[PDB]
């Protein structure tokens, strides 16, 4: 008789570091003594040496430039003229996944939406057919995918619902959600970050933040319903703040907010971004009570503790370097992008990307001084800081018709492929030339010297 | 020494010198260096050359202006268009990123270029451009407070509400389940706080029915889901479709009939267990 | 039926196996990875020469 | 996950077959057990009964199969096994 | 006595490394974190495994005493006894 | 080593065949090609056919198996998996 | 051209190892004998797929340039590439 068996390898143990005290030490100064000799002398031809002045490898096919085909969209929604903003890269690399709802005039969703994912993968991938879709009855507009599991995507609405997908159960591919209750966002929602669950971080959470002023930590039990954690306000006398800003209006008045961002070495540090046109820092562990007169099963505080100098005006994004801590860009309405660390007000670096309206900043997830930006005029932009302190280093133009272009996301592991969406409901993936796909030679220090040479 | 520092600054400039936004953020980086007399006299033609860049770009600032300024609101020929905001706060913003870059353009020129004969005569222009950018910019903010004003007085439409009106209607006339909650109030929240978060006085009416207004905005976004799913509900059914959900349905629309805070959140807690019955055979005829 | 052993990571480009070569002609041919032999012997020769420097 | 690839007996349409399951296998699960679960399924569901499948990052296998039915194959920093006995 | 070779080991010219592993594969003290750490003295620990196996797979009556790794970013120094080895990095020069 | 074992069905010394024939190979071999070869082996040898082995620190599988053969078990830091179908 | 290279490199004081692998294991130049030319090619080979795996687990960023392993009876140094790479064999010093 046949039966059919599934088994798995659990994760790996970490290592730890050991005490001296606990072995014969002697035996540790023996053996130093012994290969301190070797190794000053080795350690001295290293430095001292030639042997590898202009030496150079190679793994991989010189392509010369940025360069692209794929083209990514659901004929149902572009027939409506639907525009779309959402990327998500998921944790195997295979797919990119995308969002429909038009935020043209911010005007009353009651309209059709859609989530759509394409698996790049399959050799039965096309452009007018995605791997999955999902419908919502009011516009989307966020995906995030699971640090672990592929199949795994949360996203926020217009009007205030949280939903999460799973991708793996495609006749049923949508339970887990706020419905709605006190706990819950109204105003529109954009972003979604996956979060560890404290003291059992194997497990993740999803965080929302939204136009609101609210920050929310959400998990989800049972059938059709997310149960909330923890809950901040952005109540606009509450938070410390720059010289620039005035003595502010009503504390029962919120900022509403669209960015996040964390420093990645350090997890209780996040960064947001605002209605206000100001960048915050925030902790996950600010404690001042909120005050706000809306009702939730957990009560909400502050959760900022700083305020950098501000944009123009609103900020649409926000992103912090994988490579040091203090670091992150934001983008906002007035044609700039900025650059901070997280330890002084002003900006280390300011840049002028258009005449027009721009949304998108990306770090690369290989080199250290390589951002990306995205542009309303139609275009995609990539600054390789390493190149020049003042010139971009790539221009594309994504839309023929010069339609707005708002997207970017860089593939978790797949790293050579950036991808952006725009106004005629489609999304192109574009494969980056080697200079960017590759580290440079002292990037990491070349970093560090960067923050240093304006600090003040 | 200076003028050791002016050879080099003349071939970091020469560099740079196809872009005027590289020349822009050049002398600004250097600006303290550009102000002194014989430094400034080394670079008279590079001084011109900004001063030529800037004029041009007041010109395109105005000839933006003069397009957009009765064009429609986020169409490519009017006031650019960001993320979910309204015509009035698309407007405002867009407005002050011109007024941003023309101040910024009298400011830079102001302190590097102001001994020249055209800084003069174009100071005067990009002056008066930022004056009818104001002037523009309040005549906006004159129509929007009579028209606020106007608009709040009719709260039986749902611009404004009494506590004392009515949460939701299933209007027999239509079959339609309606909330009285308007749509340009939920626009009205967004608009009030966009332009407290940005720095405007609020008017002490507007402030009163956005207080109203905040309160019932939790409600009337719960009682928009019922109503938008009691009215997909039955535009998915023609008659011939309906009887057999109808059984199903009558228990949600027992609570809807009852429409004819303590009372609301008890029916909505009533309602969402409902709701799980509801949505589960929506889907089995979708 | 047939029995092959297979690994990942491989003890070599030879990764499953069951129970002068073609690629040799690119491989011997080509002017870059001559190039090569002419970069790699001469960090060969002046690790060669530096540990003679240091060792007469 | 671009793939790269050592050995050689199946039809090319079981090559196509089981390199496009393990591709929706990676939308579908990171948890090898899943992923190895839907690669198999549809080999059982097409062709004839009865499919094993495994993938891992760090193994050595050996293994015995029918006549035209065996893959062994990298995707990205994986491998996959799929072959018919039974 | 011994920290004060760690910190002699530390000032060498363009290094920044210092780990020491025991032959049973468990870290020392270090002036890098323990997450940098803990995956420098495993990865490491798995190829000095198979070098000193490929030493006696040339010759089984030859031992190994040093390697190197030269890479984009830094080279890398490796040093094994009876009971320890010793990891050194150096920033690119 | 350290023998630690999960999910199974087969008779009691099948088990501990599996367990001391991985570790009779792994004191023969240092590389996982003969550890599967051997198990395979001795397994084909003893038992009737047909048998299929892996031994990885990483896999995750789904497999057709035959009544009272089926094995998975850890010896150390690797993993192994062990079935007849054929 | 590169045969007197390879000649002057057999000449050098206590040197004499020199072979060319295809990155299949199997050499393409040898200064010795065809099996233990196949040997040190094919366990260099296994070596530098480890080194280079262990690089990447290390920083997925960074990637290998140069390998070289100390032996109490001779040192042994390889320089690799995608195609091709190269073995060379040296007395101690």
């Amino acid at each position: 008789n046949h039966v059919d068996a599934q088994v798995q390898t659990e994760a790996p143990v970490p290592v730890s570091v050991q005490p001296p005290s606990q072995y014969d030490i002697p035996r540790l100064a023996a053996f130093l003594r012994r290969v301190e000799a070797m190794v000053i002398r080795e350690l001295n031809k290293n430095w001292q040496s030639h042997a590898f002045d202009g030496f150079e490898v190679n793994w991989t096919e010189q392509q010369q430039m940025v360069s692209c085909l794929y083209t990514l969209g659901y004929p149902p929604a572009q027939a409506q003229g639907l525009h779309v903003t959402s990327i998500s890269w998921n944790s195997t690399g295979s797919v990119v996944a995308c969002a429909y709802g038009r935020l043209d005039h911010g005007d009353w969703s009651t309209l059709k939406s859609f989530v759509c994912a394409w698996n790049l993968d399959r050799r039965d991938l096309r452009p007018q057919q995605p791997s999955a879709v999902v419908e919502v009855p009011s516009a989307v507009l966020c995906l995030a995918f699971h640090p672990t599991q592929p199949s795994h995507v949360a996203g926020g609405l217009y009007s205030g619902e949280v939903l999460v997908w799973d991708l793996s159960r495609l006749e049923d591919p949508l339970l887990w959600r706020t419905g709605l209750t006190d706990d819950t966002h109204t105003d529109p929602v954009s972003q979604v970050v996956w979060l560890p669950e404290p003291g059992h971080s194997h497990r993740f959470q999803v965080l929302s933040v939204a136009t609101d002023g609210k920050v929310l930590l959400w998990q989800g039990i049972g059938v059709g319903q997310l149960q909330l954690t923890e809950g901040f306000a952005l109540v606009m006398q509450q938070l410390p703040r720059s010289t620039k800003l005035k003595k502010h209006p009503r504390g029962e008045t919120e900022v509403g907010a669209t960015a996040v961002a964390f420093s990645s070495f350090d997890p209780r540090l996040f960064i947001l971004g605002t209605e206000g046109g100001f960048p915050l820092k925030c902790s996950l562990a600010a404690g001042e009570a909120a005050l706000t007169r809306m009702p939730s099963s957990v009560p909400l505080r502050a959760p900022a503790q700083f305020t950098f100098s501000p944009h123009g005006g609103p900020i649409y994004s926000v992103s912090c370097s994988p490579f040091h801590r203090n670091l992150f860009l934001s983008a906002g309405t007035d044609g700039h992008v900025h650059l901070y660390s997280m330890l002084q007000a002003p900006p280390l670096t300011s840049l002028q990307l258009s005449l027009k309206y721009l949304f998108a900043v990306r770090w690369s997830p290989v080199r250290p001084l390589v951002f990306a930006a995205a542009s309303g005029k139609g275009d995609v932009q990539l600054f390789d800081l390493q190149k020049s302190s003042q010139k971009p280093t790539v221009l594309i133009k994504q839309t023929q018709d010069e339609s707005p272009v708002y997207c970017l996301e860089f593939n978790s592991q797949q790293t050579q492929l950036l991808a952006a969406g725009d106004a005629q409901g489609t999304v192109k993936v574009w494969q980056l030339s080697t200079e960017f796909t590759e580290q440079g030679p002292r990037e990491a220090e070349d970093l560090d010297c960067l923050a240093a040479e304006v600090a003040a | 020494a200076e003028q050791k520092i002016a050879g080099k600054l003349k071939n970091y400039i020469s560099e740079i010198q196809d872009s005027p936004q590289q020349l822009l953020q050049a002398f600004l980086k250097y600006k303290e260096l550009v102000k002194r007399p014989t430094i400034s006299k080394e670079l008279m033609l590079e001084r011109e050359t900004l001063l030529a860049r800037l004029v041009d770009s007041i010109k395109d600032f105005r000839l933006d202006f003069e397009n957009r300024c009765r064009g429609i609101p986020g169409d490519a020929s009017g006031p650019l268009s960001g993320k979910n905001l309204s015509e009035v706060v698309n407007s405002i913003v867009w407005v002050r990123q011109l007024e941003l870059k023309v101040d910024d353009t009298i400011k830079i020129a102001e302190a590097l270029l102001s001994d020249l004969p055209g800084f003069r005569c174009f100071h005067q222009s990009a002056k008066d451009l930022l004056d009818q950018l104001k002037l523009y910019e309040q005549e906006q903010f004159d129509d929007w407070s009579r028209d606020i004003q106007s608009g709040l007085s009719d709260s039986r439409s749902g611009l404004c509400i009494e506590a004392s009106s009515r949460i939701m209607e299933l209007d027999s006339n239509d079959g339609l389940l309606k909330v009285h909650y308007s749509d340009r109030l939920v626009i009205l929240l967004r608009e009030v706080r966009q332009l407290s978060a940005l720095g405007f006085v609020i008017p002490a009416k507007i402030q009163q029915v956005a207080n109203i207004a905040q309160k019932f905005c939790k409600q009337a976004i719960i009682l928009k889901q019922v109503a938008h799913f009691y009215n997909s509900i039955d535009q998915q059914m023609i008659q011939s479709q309906r009887p057999m959900m109808l059984q199903s349905a009558l228990a949600f629309e027992q609570i809807i009939k009852n429409s004819k805070p303590k009372e609301l959140e008890g029916y909505i807690q009533k309602l969402q267990n409902a709701a799980e019955r509801l949505a589960t055979e929506n889907r089995k005829l979708r | 039926t047939r029995e092959v052993w297979t690994q990942h990571p491989g003890e070599s480009t030879v990764v499953s196996g069951g129970s002068s070569d073609a690629v040799v002609m690119p491989k011997i041919d080509t002017p870059r990875l001559c190039s090569f032999l002419r970069a790699a012997c001469q960090v060969m020769a002046v690790l060669l020469e530096e540990d003679r420097l240091a060792a007469e | 996950r671009k793939a790269v690839i050592k050995n050689a007996d199946m039809s090319e349409e079981m090559q196509q077959d089981s390199v496009e399951c393990a591709t929706q296998a990676l939308e579908k699960y990171n948890i090898e057990k899943d992923i190895a679960a839907h690669i198999k399924k549809e080999f059982d569901k097409k062709y004839n009964p009865t499919w094993h499948c495994i993938v891992g990052r760090n193994f050595g296998s050996y293994v015995t199969h029918e006549t035209k039915h065996f893959i062994y194959f990298y995707l990205g920093q994986v491998a996959i096994l799929l072959f018919k006995s039974g | 006595e011994v920290e004060e070779t760690l910190k002699r080991l530390q000032s060498q010219k363009g290094v920044q490394g210092i780990i020491v592993v025991n032959t049973e594969g468990i870290p020392i003290k270090s002036t890098m974190d323990n997450p940098t750490t803990t995956q420098y003295a495993s990865l490491m620990h798995s190829f000095i495994l198979k070098a000193r196996s490929t030493v006696r797979d040339i010759d089984p009556q030859n031992d190994l005493t040093f390697l190197r790794i030269r890479s984009k970013k830094n080279e890398i120094m490796v040093a094994p006894d009876k009971d320890y080895f010793l990891i050194v990095i150096q920033n690119p020069t």
